[PDB]
RNA sequence: GGCUCUUCCUAUCAUUGUGAAGCAGAAUUCACAACGUGUCGGAUUGUUCACCCGCUAAUAGGGAACGUGAGCUGGGUUUAGACCGUCGUGAGACAGGUUAGUUUUACCCUACUGAUGAAACGAUGUUGCGACAGUAAUUUAAGUUAGUACGAGAGGAACACUU
RNA sequence: AUUUUUGGUAAGCAGAACUGGCGAUGAGGGAUGAACCUAACGUUGAGAUAAGGCGCCCAAAUGCACGCUCAUCAGAUACCACAAAAGGUGUUGGUUCAUACGGACAGCAGGCCUG
């Protein structure tokens, strides 16, 4: 509803980037991982994009 | 398909009356005399206690005694009469002089339609179709 | 290796006035008083002239040098926090269930309902030094005003945190209630 | 199920050949040691890609076929089967073996065959032009992958296949003294017998 | 081997809080902090295992001299009786079936469970403090949420409140 | 046991070679402990040592100077009680190629260029 807001919301969670190591969510565009678990891994990914 | 499903409430406590083994009169004329009790719905045991079901449960049960079409299968039943004395919110204790069921489908229908002798309480609140069959209820 | 001298220089503009006692900081604008302790750093805290603030660490590695810049940021912010204050929008976002609300006059707390439909009560109260508000022409949004920024925006925080949804795909849901609007001067 | 390569890595034997003392040793599972395009000369393909094993140990042929077969798809992909000549230089000469009432005899069937690899020693070899040398390089490195232990990549500073420094290569190319065979170049001496000199045609 | 009982492991079956999805909902799958609590009733088999019938939040995998015979039990295994089959000329033999076949001792030390209890800064009561030790509650269902959100439809949640 | 060795996936497994040693052997050091390190023993005092130590248990430096390291799983050393392939925008060195007031990197700008 209101796509005006579906992009706010939309940028709070579907926006970010997944870490293929501890899965945390790491801000988009950020090049490591935030977390010990892996010792800030660089392979990640796009959190999965929703249907269209 | 199975369960209790047609239930219309919370069950009252009774003191369970009737172990898994038990064999009690089928008061329903599905053709059926008694009912094997195999096991009763709802119960996670302590270590070697038998299973009991009481007025008003739901059980899981074989024909020992019928009509050759319903003995040899598994069929669900809900107690009506028991003989274990229970209690009731007037402190007095009841109980009929046999044990008795009648054979019924997950959603709670009878397959039958007169249910000799009475009905207790406990089981119509529970269970409407049973309640709508019943001659007396006590 | 180890560094020897780092410094950072905060501007003091018109209307400011700046207290560095024993690594506390206290900054006097317009719009009111602002109190911080770093206690926590070994940094210098040169006595500030109407001018500037000087701030200096001295002996240092990599990781310590690193405390001067934020600590002067946070100076900063100080700051233009008591000269222009701060002011967030957040825009309530729902697609069913209208997200209902009721904020006192204090402007101090928040009564969040319905959310999702949810029965559930939700209860904010916000930071120290910050004011939430509604408008008749706001269409659906908050608006978190205050002079230090991290009890606003911690604030903002605390509320779009209470509303988050949970044990569903988090994608297509996405009701609640998000920041539309940060770091404005009013 | 075959077991695993970590039984056999370290050499603790003298070498098992596959001779007329050996009966019934089975084949090895790399059967080609060449790929791309094997006709070019010298001249086509200037510059080398090493894989060079800095461990000591035994690499099962399984294992070579594997980095091998690697090696290649990604090659062939990435540039194209004409653009780069791939060669393994080890070959699997060792033969492990397993033993299959309690201790009484241990001595082994024939398991498999393993090349036996020093420190130092080149597995793999690939020619390609400048442009393609990273390729090579990429796809070496991911061959290593299917390998015990370490092994390291590196770029020769000599030409292809050959002996000679890029730069003797040259010289000789310009003095007319270079005769080719595919990756092969032969250099011309003052020993010669005049009867070969192409003078004397 | 089972019965009984206690404790430990985590490579977590369920329950708590989360991250991820080719996560719409429902269900499911991958991963994290994590055993705190729980992990059942019967057919056949001496059984460990296996297979079936069931309930269940779940019916997790393991350790402790393959935990546990002066705790039982003695079905199996492995003396001496005896049947069959196969082998041996035979006496006899089976890593093959059958059937009958003993289960001893604690009053010692420790250990644990409980129970009295001498004696220093005087004796003896009463009322207390509290170091430390042990700890305990865990789940499920119904009503309502609600035929609701989500979804083309089929289908189909949750928080709060109440029992 | 060192080194060398054969069978074996391997074993505190099974075999061999040279020199020792342990058995047949105590003393100090490896906390501990047959075959390691020093060192070989009559009773006794002094001195200076080896191996190993000198924050406390412990004799003797919380000595004096360097470099490096922060672990919501630090580390702490021969024989010795195990760790690998693989990864890190943690921090410090070094290697090889590059930019910069004939104004760079980055950001904000603005129309590849420009403030
Ligand atoms: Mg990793
Ligand atoms: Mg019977
Ligand atoms: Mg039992
Ligand atoms: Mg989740
Ligand atoms: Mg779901
Ligand atoms: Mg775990
Ligand atoms: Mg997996
Ligand atoms: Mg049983
Ligand atoms: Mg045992
Ligand atoms: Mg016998
Ligand atoms: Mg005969
Ligand atoms: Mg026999
Ligand atoms: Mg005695
Ligand atoms: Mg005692
Ligand atoms: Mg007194
Ligand atoms: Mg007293
Ligand atoms: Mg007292
Ligand atoms: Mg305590
Ligand atoms: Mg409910
Ligand atoms: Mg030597
Ligand atoms: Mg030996
Ligand atoms: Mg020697
Ligand atoms: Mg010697
Ligand atoms: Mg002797
Ligand atoms: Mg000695
Ligand atoms: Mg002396
Ligand atoms: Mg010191
Ligand atoms: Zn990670």
């Amino acid at each position: 509803m209101e796509p005006t807001i579906a992009a706010l919301a939309k940028k709070y969670n579907c926006e970010k980037k997944v870490c293929r190591d501890c899965y945390a969510r790491l801000p988009p565009k950020a090049t490591n991982c935030r977390k010990r678990k892996c010792g800030h891994s660089n392979s990640l990914r796009l959190k999965k994009k929703p249907k269209e | 398909a199975r369960g209790r499903g047609g239930q219309v409430g919370t069950k009252a406590k009774v003191s369970l009356g009737l172990p898994v083994g038990a064999v009690m009169n089928c008061a329903d004329n599905s053709g059926a005399k008694n009912l094997y009790t195999i096991a009763c719905f709802g119960i996670k045991g302590h270590l070697s206690k038998l299973p009991s079901a009481s007025i008003g449960d739901m059980i899981l049960c074989s024909v020992k005694k019928g009509s050759p079409k319903l003995r040899k299968k598994v069929l669900q039943a809900i107690v009506i009469r028991q003989r274990r004395p229970w209690r009731r919110r007037d402190g007095v204790f009841i109980y009929f002089e046999d044990n008795a069921g009648v054979i019924a489908n997950p959603k709670g229908e009878m397959k039958g339609s007169q249910i000799t002798g009475p009905v207790a309480k406990e089981c119509a609140d529970i269970w409407p179709k049973v309640a709508s069959n019943a001659g007396s209820v006590v | 290796m180890r560094h020897l001298l780092t410094e950072v220089n905060v501007p003091i503009p018109d209307k400011v006035t700046i207290t560095a006692k024993q690594r506390v900081v206290e900054v006097k604008g317009p719009l009111g008083t602002i109190k911080r302790a770093f206690r926590y750093a070994s940094v210098d805290i040169q006595k500030p002239t109407a001018d500037n603030v000087k701030l200096q660490i001295w002996q240092a590695s990599r990781k310590e040098r690193a405390v001067l810049q934020s600590i002067a940021s946070q100076i900063k912010n100080m700051i233009r926090g008591v000269t222009e204050g701060y002011k967030f929008k957040m825009k309530l976002a729902f697609a069913h269930f209208p997200i209902q609300e009721a904020v006192a006059k204090d402007g101090s707390s928040i009564e969040i309902k319905h959310f999702l439909g949810e029965k559930r009560i939700r209860r904010i109260q916000a930071l120290p030094g910050v004011k939430i508000s509604r408008k008749d022409e706001e269409k659906n949004t908050l608006t978190l005003q205050g002079i230090d920024l991290n009890n606003v925006s911690q604030t903002c925080a605390l509320i779009h945190q209470s509303c988050l949804v949970k044990e569903k795909d988090i994608r297509q849901f996405l009701d609640g209630i998000y920041v539309s609007d940060k770091r404005l001067a009013m | 199920g075959r077991r695993p390569a970590r039984c056999y890595r370290q050499p603790k034997g003298k070498p098992y050949p596959k001779s007329r003392y050996n009966r019934g040793v089975p084949d090895a599972r790399i059967r080609i040691y060449d790929s791309g395009r094997k006709k070019a000369t010298v001249e086509e393909f200037p510059y080398v890609v090493h894989i060079v094993s800095d461990e000591k140990e035994q690499i099962t042929s399984e294992a070579l076929e594997a980095a091998r077969i690697a090696a290649n798809k990604n090659l062939i992909k990435f540039i194209s089967k004409d653009a780069f000549h791939l060669r393994c230089r080890v070959h699997p000469w060792h033969v492990l073996r397993i033993n299959k009432s309690g201790m009484r005899g241990a001595f082994g069937k024939a398991l498999g065959k393993a090349a036996r690899v020093d420190i130092g020693s080149i597995l793999f070899s690939v020619r390609v032009k400048e442009p393609h040398v990273k390729y090579a390089i990429d796809a070496l490195t991911r061959a290593k992958a299917k390998f015990p232990g370490r092994q390291k990549v590196v770029t020769s500073q000599k030409w292809g296949f050959t002996k000679l420094t890029r730069a003797q290569y040259s010289r000789l190319r310009n003095q007319k003294k270079l005769v080719t065979d595919g990756s092969n170049v032969k250099v011309i001496g003052e020993r010669g017998p005049l009867s070969r000199l192409e003078l004397f045609r």
